[PDB]
């Protein structure tokens, strides 16, 4: 097995993984793969973050990042043993594309190419419109400066106390509410904390 | 004078009947990134 403090995981910061025969450990809340519910594997070098990117059954995607380049003849080395599974998205940049809705993803596929597939555990809000446009509005776990990071919000596409009607110059109408230790000013112009 | 003026009354009256079979169809004007991953 293979001990590393650098891996990268979840708009958060880094954290910890453990090998194992009976499957995979993640420390942030720890966490247990098991090597029964793996269904494919798409490490590439193709996007950012080079690493190991397992699909898993259990309505999650193991996006695990924080992976040398010489970690790919070393990790699949514990793959040939039990596994024995070879590991080969979109490059052509184009505005077409097809939604496809999966059972816990939205697939973005550009003529057979396949961009896109946000799991519906971060989802905080969807709205649509009258001509089919759906937007799906988040919230990001923001917790510090540092290890936020960039994040993303609104999504768009084409196919306590709380107040209400509250006047504000810094300019419009718009509504406040008071969490425990935030405050949310949500409106028509945009959401802020 | 009176020759070239039936002239204009007969070209116009065949004007009539060159524009009207052309327009007897209906004329209805509304109906990358990368290559490789190497980069």
């Amino acid at each position: 097995s293979t001990d590393f403090d650098r891996i990268y995981l979840n708009s958060k910061f880094s954290g910890r993984f453990r090998i194992a025969d009976s499957g995979l450990g993640w420390k942030i809340k720890p966490f247990l793969l098991p090597a029964t519910e793996l269904s494919t594997v798409q490490w590439s070098r193709g996007c950012r973050g080079y690493d190991l990117k397992i699909n898993t059954k259990n309505q999650g995607v193991i996006q695990l990042d924080g992976f040398s380049q010489d970690d790919y003849n070393l990790i699949k080395n514990d793959f040939h043993r039990r596994f024995n599974i070879q590991v080969e998205h979109s490059l052509r940049g184009w505005n077409w594309g097809k939604t496809d809705l999966a059972r816990n993803e939205m697939v973005f596929a550009l003529n057979g190419k396949p961009t896109f597939e946000i799991p519906y555990a971060r989802i905080n809000n969807t709205n649509l419109t009258s001509k089919n446009e759906v937007g799906i509005e988040f919230n990001i776990q923001d917790e510090e400066y540092q290890p936020a990071g960039d994040e993303l919000v609104e999504m768009r596409f084409y196919i306590i106390v709380s107040f209400q009607d509250v006047f504000f110059t810094t300019r419009g109408r718009y509504d406040i509410d008071i969490y425990k230790n935030s405050i949310r000013l949500r409106g028509k112009t945009y959401e802020y904390k | 004078e009176q020759i070239r003026k039936e002239n204009q009354k007969k070209l116009h009256e065949k004007l009539e009947k060159n524009g009207l079979l052309r327009f007897s169809a209906a004329d209805a004007n509304g109906p990358e990134s990368y290559v490789r991953d190497s980069q």
